[PDB]
């Protein structure tokens, strides 16, 4: 198990550490989170008790090193940081468990929740989405664009996810206009899957990716590409039998995993009525279907 | 965006513009079976593509085998017919290319614009004007070339005749949408009308009788008053 440190807590805040949160009041005397599972990629994520606008976070992974946060008072947030003097931080952390000043990372035992919703999601492919080469970890936050948001403004702190448009020259054929717009098997699996992902399980990190950051921080363009994904395969004739089963787990955890209150923004009605209800993989989804409608029979 | 009757100019400046109407495209007579079951037997179509300044109507005529063999025809006959603009579009010099082309029903803009992917700076626009173009098949020539047609062929007239040496495209176009409107709403005394007077002709190259300026003022009325006639039958009036 390991550990990020807090410096300090001198704003009041609402801190998540993956789909766990808890509030830290002014200055109270927080010095962390413990006993975070490795193996796997995690967000640590601030909503300022002052002011929910920028809902902000990292995404980093403890096997690459040691990370803290500190906060400025220049810069107004909570920051991540990489320790690079391994004796000082094994020290400042041993400190802070003596003193009980942590937070425990509250993984139920039976709980699959976190592997299940981001079991393709790559950390070094994170940082081929977040561009910012000089730290470990990735920052996102709620007003983050993405590149095809930015082409519909400044392209440093955009999120490059792979743009889907179904109305594109990459999308469609010459020749095949009727039937590659109609079927995107030709999009999905040659284009996407062969040519720019190399794999599905490439193909599902993203997605995974997409949907955390449009839960996580609201990130309006993140929701698009969660949303684009899907209808991609949905929409697509010919899916390997593997990538509908795993598809079908990957959004029932998400679905399983929303707020319910938010519910309305996050989701998008016409993508899922056609997804569920009209599409060539309508019948394919059995557990998402069966969640959507004992969940959310508003939207359907 | 939608063309509607707030920006109804526009179709009269010098940006060229083309009207597509796909509701001839497909066209069926629906009989029984000798077992007493229903089916379909096609017959020739013909997508109308309209540049609404000049006249020029591109009478693309679609055959009945272009349909052999396919499966769920109302729809593919929204892609045939952007496949055909499209190869329209490409035949023509670049500045005889369309800035504009305006689908008459909703259902062709996507179509269209995948098939027109190759020219993003084509405006791909719907309206919310309810044009009789569908009535083109009641212009005797025009139908008759399409039933003729033994194989797929494009032919091109001036809907306008020689109109436009004399009155403006506005008005021209205004003449065309009342004339297919009354023949839309009854084909019968519509032609009636236009045809009552014998010594009144078409000229070999023309759809449209010659009339005087005078004498297309006594027609004019007279198809207005045939849609308000019917206007009334329908209604109780
Ligand atoms: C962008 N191409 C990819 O293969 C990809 C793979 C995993 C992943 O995780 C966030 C993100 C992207």
């Amino acid at each position: 198990m390991n550990t990020v440190p807090f410096t300090s807590a001198p704003i009041e805040v609402t801190i998540g550490i993956d789909q766990y949160s808890f509030n830290v009041k002014e200055n109270q005397p927080f010095h962390g989170i413990k006993d975070i599972p490795i193996g796997h990629v995690h967000v640590i994520h601030f909503q300022h008790a002052d002011n929910s606008s920028m809902r902000y976070g990292y995404w980093f992974d403890c096997r690459m090193g040691n990370f803290y946060i500190q906060y400025d008072p220049k810069d107004g947030l909570y920051k991540m940081m990489e320790e690079r003097d391994g004796a000082k931080f094994e020290n400042i952390v041993h400190n802070f468990k003596e003193r009980q000043m942590m937070v425990s990372y509250p993984k139920i035992d039976e709980d699959d929740t976190w592997y299940n919703l981001t079991e393709f999601v790559q950390m070094d492919k994170i940082r081929k989405i977040v561009r910012k080469d000089e730290n470990q970890f990735s920052y996102v936050d709620s007003s983050m664009t993405t590149v095809q948001e930015n082409e519909l403004s400044d392209p440093a702190h955009s999120l490059n996810y792979t743009v889907i448009n179904f109305k594109s020259r990459e999308a469609i054929r010459p020749g095949h206009e009727m039937e590659d717009f109609l079927d995107k098997s030709y999009y999905l699996n040659t284009v996407m899957l062969q040519g720019i992902f190399k794999n599905s399980s490439n193909y599902f990190g993203e997605l995974q990716f997409a949907f955390l950051n449009a839960m996580f921080f609201g990130n309006y363009g993140s929701s698009l590409q969660w949303h684009a994904m899907i209808e991609l395969i949905c929409s697509s004739a010919t899916v390997p039998k593997h990538m509908l089963d795993k598809l079908d787990e990957i959004l029932y955890y998400q679905i399983k995993t929303l707020p319910e209150q938010y519910s309305d923004i996050l989701l998008n009605e016409r993508v899922w009525n056609i997804c569920l209800y009209s599409s060539f993989q309508k019948n394919s989804l059995h557990n998402t279907e069966k969640i959507m409608e004992n969940k959310y029979p508003e939207l359907l | 965006g939608a063309m509607n009757s707030s920006n109804y100019a526009e179709l009269f400046n010098n940006d060229i513009k083309l009207f597509v109407d796909d509701t001839n495209v497909y066209r069926v007579t629906v009989h029984k079976t000798f077992e007493g079951n229903v089916a379909t037997k096609a017959i020739n179509g013909c997508i109308f593509t309209l540049n609404p300044k000049t006249g020029h109507l591109f009478l693309k005529i679609i055959h009945t085998s272009v349909w052999a063999g396919q499966k769920r025809l109302s729809q593919l006959a929204k892609w045939k017919t952007a496949e055909e603009v499209s190869a329209l579009v490409r035949s023509l010099p670049k500045e005889e290319q369309p800035k504009q082309i305006i689908v008459t029903r909703k259902a062709m803009l996507d179509p269209l614009e995948v098939h027109m992917l190759d020219f993003p700076n084509i405006a791909i626009r719907p309206t919310e004007l309810r044009l009789p173009f569908s009535a083109a098949m009641s212009i005797d020539k025009l139908s008759d070339v399409v039933m003729k047609a033994t194989e797929p062929q494009m032919v091109l007239f001036n809907i306008y005749d020689d109109w436009l040496d004399r009155i403006s495209s506005y008005t021209a176009f205004s003449r065309l949408t009342l004339l297919l409107r009354a023949l839309k709403t009854n084909e019968e005394s519509a032609k009636m009308i236009l045809l009552s007077d014998p010594t009144i002709t078409i000229k070999s190259y023309h759809l449209w009788p010659s009339f005087t300026d005078e004498q297309w003022i006594t027609i004019e009325s007279q198809m207005r008053d045939l849609i308000l006639t019917e206007y009334g039958r329908k209604y109780n009036v």
